[PDB]
């Protein structure tokens, strides 16, 4: 996108819930400290250091 | 009321403060899927009440 899509996440105005499920495919890349942050669709790590 | 995190504080504020041993819900009148039931029963349920 190139810019910051901010939904409307006032809490005492308006829902939304629809947009939410584009949101989780954005986190299945996440790399740090030589370690595997990539997180399932479920929620949780899939492959994590035991 | 009509939206949905106002329902949430709403429960706790007029119900739990009366000491309610257990609540009733029903459907809402709109044709709208699983709107009350969820706030009731994640405010309720911190208390196990």
């Amino acid at each position: 996108y190139g810019f910051l899509p901010e939904l409307g996440h006032d809490c005492r105005a308006q829902n939304r819930t629809h947009r939410g499920e584009s949101l989780h495919r954005y986190f299945m890349n996440i790399t740090w400290d030589n370690r595997d942050y990539s997180f399932n669709e479920d929620g949780f790590l899939v492959n994590p250091s035991l | 009321k009509p939206n949905a995190i106002q329902m949430a504080l709403s429960v706790c504020e007029d119900l739990i403060s009366s000491q309610v041993y257990a609540i009733l819900v029903s459907h809402p009148p709109t044709p709208n899927d699983h709107f009350t039931p969820t706030p009731v029963s994640y405010t309720a349920g911190f208390y196990r009440i």
